[PDB]
């Protein structure tokens, strides 16, 4: 609101260990593929599934509630298998959004409710609007922005991303605290 | 020196790409989605502040130059297509915006009837502009646009389409998805321009001369009962998902009869070439009647063409046009290029003749130096 | 044909009056506005006040520089792309075409009839253009009456009241039995 | 960017245009000291490269090849970049399940190189028309040359020597009857699925097809990497030759780069009174500023102000500490202390000061909007100077007034 | 002498491309002192 | 003639400043090529 971030208070319940926030009411069914390096937030009812996972996410990564972050499987005719995703540093998955992306980039920011197809790669400093949906097997390049049901280049973003985005997800996780 | 680019700014679509190609490169909606609007606004509006106008082109000319063409603007020159009689602060504003921010070499202002007449090879040839907003004809002899016998009908797109909204909204049936399986009439006030336009060209087409003859005077009741041919099968449009409006089959072969209907006044998109024909000189009538050119977008529309020059030969037969237009042989020409890009591929072709193409354009110098662009109002 | 170029120059500005009865509009803005500038070339280098007109519906039109580019035309139709002499020319041409002897006197008496004559600076500018053709140090005067329009009738209305009518004109009877060039020969 | 509203405060530009925009969008310009927008700045063309698959192009190749990929392919249907499945490879789009079998183009033995769009129907006609307008476009240029020369020498056309191979092109024929509306069209169901839209018909411009069985698979559009270059300054921003899978600039230069961004941290109430907290934090390492100026009296283009906004606040000295610096980790005096302000400053944590601005509402219905000056201490270095060898005192002492216009929620 | 004004404008064309040449030396090469900067960057930072 | 004699010698020399300044920019390129693909190894190195 006007370029301040708002404040947000927690309850008791959450998992904070080593900067890391997961919300307790959130289910991450396969706790030892899934990875979170940096000091993340996984705000509650969210999913994170290991099915044959391996889910390394960001320093200030943010994912809000009702949101699912799922692994594509691979139609290879060698073997079919689970492709293991690698969300980038300071990433900002929006609320109830659906996520079956392969190598998600860093300083993204993905709209609210937006379904991303199976398998697909998402560059560096890019950011998908809310009620969007990327197809299986999409590419989207740094500075651009995704949107329709088709889901097709909308535009650029502004010069200054990657010195913006980290400000937004630094502040939203200090602004962020108990109650 | 490089390939000059070719932009035809119109009210309905824009025609861009490069000199010496088989057809135009991008062809999008003349539109521009600014942030607020909900409906993108249209960016050729004539009667509005200059200001207004200066910035929507500014907008436009952008995404031509960059998102549909990838070319430096300052680099090479434009060859500008615009039709004759184009509003003067439109076309005065059109080049400043192209001289001022983008820095142009030089522009061309080529009247689109003249361009036309190129694709062909005919030095001399009637040329029918069947567009959006008004269907212009305008007799081109041997490089001459001859200005004197002009003429111009609001009988385009434009018209087409308020004219199909108004029939859809009279026998209105819209399955809506809500216990709407029964006929619902105007469950929406207003149908967006972008539906109308879809609608008109997937399920509406232009009838034949003899049932087309019966449909006017079947739907004006002329002292008869029940004087209609039967009609094609209603088909079913959907409407933004769920709701589906059921096109009455009197609709699509009626709607396009407002261009070919007399209305008293003696004035169709057919009549407009034989009362240009006629004010024509004398010497010139056999050379112009033989080598008929029909473009514009409207006129793509499914048996158009046999239309026009079947209605042509009747409105011939009529006791104005008998005596002067009587014993004529009225042969139309099919162009290179499909009827909505054969303005385009005039100026391409033009655009191709690097020679003769910097001398004819005005110079970005001249026009710092004098402010004042050539047109064919007085100087 | 003023009426009809006064059209295409309005469509040139951006108002079209496509209609037959929309027509008779633009022929109601020339009889209201437009002005025959001295110099044409003057006038289209300085900028314009854009002067408002008022249709039968209530909306506005600035009609602009298409209101003295219209009426030009008369005094040189090869602008448009029409091959006539013009107004100034076919004055001077009926002058000079006549004995060498009249000439003077018929420079010397010129009468402007119709209503194609009432445009705003009119016998201004026929003056001007009628000198440079007409021969130097010769007196020309323009000599309009105040009832332009109402020239033509009131000059029958002198002619039938006076008894030399009576002789002139030709009886039903007469037309009957003469035939039909009894009209013609009559005429004169 | 969109997340927090930066499309709400904006910077005013210097020049001929007055526009209003977020410093996010803005650019500063260093040559000169003048803050210029994306729109006032010329563009310029670097490289090409497609969205699919990232490969830059060079200008020579995408000229041949129509500023398209050969190896990608963009559905005709809905608009998105196709996938090569194998079973012999066919072409199919995920969003939509339309495949290259539907409209009955073969399966191809290698991969790439196999597929291929149809040539131009009338591309031999064309050739032909331009070959004959050039001959005839060079006559002209020959006879306007001589002409030309002629009035230059000003001889009157003085016969000094004697004065004065043809390409015919055959004019198209004209048909006597054109094909009539096929019987069919009458009495037969329209399916709206085998007739094609007027969005996807015009995607395919130089043969656009009514059946859906005709509409071939376009190559996918290449898109741009923009370099931006003023008028009075030359250089400006650009990109890198690698611009595909990377996000570094060449030479990185924008308004929140050198100009103090201003952000309202707290919006109080909208009802005919409040005190709204903004912060101002500084990027420059060392620097001064002061948002002092109240916008003058009908100056500057004032006319959004619906409010009168105080500020009455000396200049405040800021400093950005380019480290992870810990929770209050020491505490200047000068700085912070000396200065306590209580009224005016709010907090002064790291590269920030929150400031109390009072703000009259309600002055019009709705829509509360407040005009303010900014300035702030520029080390423009415009003079030559390598890490800071020249003092700069004269550089430092230039106080840059930013116009800006913030626009609270209301 | 028609050869003299030829030779002439194309003496002047060619210092027209040089003049533009020169105002891209300018503009590049402070863009390439940028990049000069940006490369000691790159190596300490291929260190780090 | 003897005058755009002189010029034309000039002109000479000019172009030959033109291969000069064309000669330094496009080796002042490729040295900021290999710049780059030095910073391409750090960006490797910073992928692993
Ligand atoms: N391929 C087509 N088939 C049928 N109708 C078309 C086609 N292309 C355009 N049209 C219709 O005809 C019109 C043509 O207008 P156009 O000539 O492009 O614009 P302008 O006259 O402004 O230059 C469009 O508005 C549309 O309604
Ligand atoms: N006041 C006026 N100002 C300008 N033009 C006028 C004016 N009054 C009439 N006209 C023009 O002159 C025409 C009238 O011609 P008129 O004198 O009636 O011809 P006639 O002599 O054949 O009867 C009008 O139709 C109009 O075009
Ligand atoms: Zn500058
Ligand atoms: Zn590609
Ligand atoms: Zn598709």
């Amino acid at each position: 609101m006007e370029l301040g971030e708002l404040l947000y208070n927690k309850s008791e319940y959450i998992e904070t260990a080593s900067g890391n926030k997961v919300s307790r009411q959130s289910v991450l069914c396969g706790s030892q593929n899934i990875v979170l390096n940096g000091k993340t937030i996984v705000m509650n009812d969210c999913i994170i599934r290991g099915d044959l996972a391996n889910v390394r996410v960001g320093r200030h990564c943010v994912v809000k509630s009702r949101s699912v972050i799922r692994p594509p499987f691979k139609k290879f005719s060698k073997g079919v298998a689970f492709f293991p995703l690698h969300i980038g540093d300071h990433v900002f998955i929006e609320e109830d959004c659906v996520v079956n992306a392969a190598q998600i980039g860093s300083y993204v920011h993905v709209g609210k409710n937006c379904v991303i197809g199976r398998r697909c790669v998402l560059k560096d400093c890019c950011k998908i609007l809310d009620n969007t949906v990327l197809p299986p097997e999409t590419v989207v390049p740094p500075f651009t922005v995704f949107s329709g049901c088709p889901g097709l280049f909308s535009g650029e973003l502004p010069e200054c991303t990657q010195e913006l985005m980290i400000d937004v997800t630094k502040s939203y996780y200090q602004k962020f605290l108990p109650l | 020196e490089k390939t000059a680019v070719v932009i035809d700014l119109g009210e309905a679509f824009t025609k861009c790409g490069f000199a010496g190609e088989t057809g135009p490169r991008c062809i999008i909606p003349s539109v521009i989605k600014k942030a607020g609007m909900p409906k993108p606004i249209k960016v050729v509006q004539y009667n509005i502040n200059t200001e207004e106008l200066y910035s929507y082109l500014k907008e436009f000319i952008h995404i031509l130059y960059f998102r549909h063409l990838l070319v430096n603007p300052r680099d090479r020159r434009v060859v500008v297509i615009e039709s004759v009689l184009c509003p003067s602060h439109f076309r005065e504003t059109l080049t400043r915006v192209l001289f001022k921010y983008f820095e142009v070499p030089s522009v061309l202002l080529a009247p689109s009837h003249l361009m036309a007449l190129l694709t062909l090879g005919i030095n001399s040839a009637m040329v029918l502009d069947c567009g959006y907003r008004e269907s212009l004809v305008l007799p081109i002899y041997e490089g001459i646009p001859v200005l004197n016998c002009w003429g111009a009908l609001p009988l385009g797109g434009k018209a087409l389409h308020k004219e199909l909204e108004t029939q859809l909204l009279e026998q209105c049936t819209v399955d809506t998805g809500a216990a709407k399986e029964q006929s619902l009439p105007s469950v929406m006030g207003s149908i967006p321009e972008g539906v109308l336009e879809d609608i008109k060209v997937r399920t509406c087409f232009v009838s034949d001369l003899t049932r087309g003859l019966k449909i006017q005077a079947a739907k004006f009741n002329i002292d008869g009962n029940t004087e209609r041919p039967s009609p094609p099968p209603n088909v079913d449009y959907p409407l933004d998902g769920e709701k589906i409006l059921h096109v009455l089959g009197s609709i699509r072969d009626s709607v396009v009869e407002i261009l070919f209907e007399q209305d008293n006044e003696e004035k169709s998109v057919a009549t407009l070439i034989l009362d240009s024909l006629m004010q024509c000189p004398i010497d010139t009538r056999k050379q112009l009647a033989e080598n008929l050119v029909i473009i514009g977008g409207t006129s793509m529309l499914p048996g158009f063409l046999h239309r026009l020059l079947a209605e042509i030969r009747y409105l011939v037969e009529k006791p104005k046009y008998k005596k002067t237009l009587g014993t004529k042989t009225f042969r139309i020409h099919t162009p290179p290029a499909k009827a909505n890009c054969v303005a385009w591929l005039g100026g391409a072709i033009f655009g191709a003749l690097q020679d003769i193409l910097g001398s004819r354009s005005v110079s970005k110098e001249y026009y710092n130096q004098t402010g004042r662009i050539p047109d064919w109002c007085s100087l | 044909d003023v009426s009809r170029f006064l059209r295409l120059y309005l469509r040139k500005e951006g108002y079209d009056f496509h209609s037959s009865s929309e027509f008779e509009i633009v022929k109601a803005i020339k009889e209201r506005a437009c002005y025959l500038s001295i110099n044409p070339q003057k006038d289209e280098t300085l900028e314009t006040e854009k002067a408002q007109y008022y249709l039968p519906d209530g909306s506005t039109i600035e009609i602009g520089p298409s209101r003295f580019r219209a009426p030009e035309l008369l005094f040189r139709p090869d602008l448009i792309g029409e091959e006539s002499e013009g107004i100034h020319e076919v004055l001077v041409f009926a002058i000079q075409k006549s004995d060498m002897d009249l000439r003077r006197t018929l420079f010397s008496n010129i009468v402007l009839s119709g209503g194609s004559t009432l445009f705003k600076g009119f016998g201004d500018r026929l003056l001007s253009e009628v000198k440079k053709l007409a021969p130097k140090d010769v007196k020309i005067r323009i000599s309009a009456p105040q009832e332009r329009l109402y020239s033509t009738w009131i000059g029958g209305s002198i002619l039938a009241s006076l008894d030399t009518f009576k002789k002139m004109w030709v009886s039903k009877k007469e037309y009957e039995e003469d035939g039909a060039r009894s009209i013609h020969r009559k005429t004169f | 960017a969109s997340l927090l509203q930066s499309e709400r405060v904006l910077y005013l530009v210097q020049g001929e245009k007055k526009v209003r925009a977020p410093l996010s969008q803005l650019y500063f310009c260093r040559y000169c000291s003048e803050l210029r927008s994306l729109e006032c700045v010329s563009h310029e063309v670097d490289s090409h490269y497609c969205p699919s698959c990232l490969e830059n192009m060079p200008s020579a190749e995408a000229k041949l090849k129509k500023n398209r990929c050969a190896n990608c392919f963009d559905c005709p249907g809905c608009m998105h970049t196709l996938s090569t499945r194998a079973t012999a490879y066919y072409l199919a789009c995920g969003f939509c399940r339309w495949t290259s079998r539907d409209v009955g183009m073969a399966d191809k033995s290698v991969a790439s190189g196999g597929w291929q769009e149809p040539d131009h129907p009338h591309t031999q006609r064309m050739n032909k028309l331009i070959e004959y307008y050039q001959q005839l476009a060079q006559k002209e240029k020959v006879e306007r040359d001589r002409k030309k020369l002629a009035r230059r020498r000003n001889y009157m056309p003085l016969a000094f020597s004697q004065h004065t191979k043809e390409i015919k092109i055959e004019p198209a024929q004209a048909v006597d009857e054109v094909e009539p509306l096929p019987e069919d069209y009458y009495t037969r169901p329209v399916n709206l699925t085998e007739v094609t839209t007027l969005q996807q018909r015009l995607l395919q411009p130089d043969f656009q097809p009514i059946c859906a069985s005709q509409l071939y698979p376009r190559h996918k559009h290449l898109l741009i990497k923009r370099s931006l270059r003023c008028r009075q300054c030359e250089h400006n921003l650009s990109k890198p030759e690698f611009n595909p899978t990377s996000i570094k600039f060449k030479i990185q230069l924008v308004a929140v780069n050198y100009i103090p961004e201003v952000r309202i941290m707290s919006i109080p109430n909208l009802r005919y009174m409040k005190e709204s907290q903004v912060l101002l934090t500084l990027t420059n390492p060392v620097e001064n500023l002061t948002h002092v100026t109240l916008l003058e009296c009908e100056e500057g283009d004032p006319d959004d102000t619906n409010s009168t906004a105080k500020v009455s606040v000396p200049p405040t000295e800021l400093v950005l500490a380019g480290k992870d610096a810990a929770a209050e980790y020491d505490e200047l005096a000068e700085p912070q202390d000396f200065p306590d302000d209580p009224d005016v400053v709010a907090f002064r944590k790291a590269n920030k000061v929150g400031v109390f601005i009072k703000v009259t509402p309600q002055r019009e219905e709705g829509d509360v909007t407040v005009c303010f000056k900014l300035k702030h201490d520029f080390k423009n270095l415009a003079a030559p100077i390598r890490p800071v060898e020249e003092a700069d005192p004269g550089a430092e002492v230039s106080w840059l007034t930013q116009h800006v216009e913030l626009s609270l929620g209301p | 002498q028609d050869r003299v004004l030829i030779l002439e404008r194309q003496g002047h064309d060619k210092d027209l491309q040089l003049h533009q040449s020169q105002l891209e030396l300018q503009e590049v090469r402070l863009s390439y002192r940028q990049l000069q900067x940006x490369x000691x960057x790159x190596x300490x930072x291929x260190x780090x």
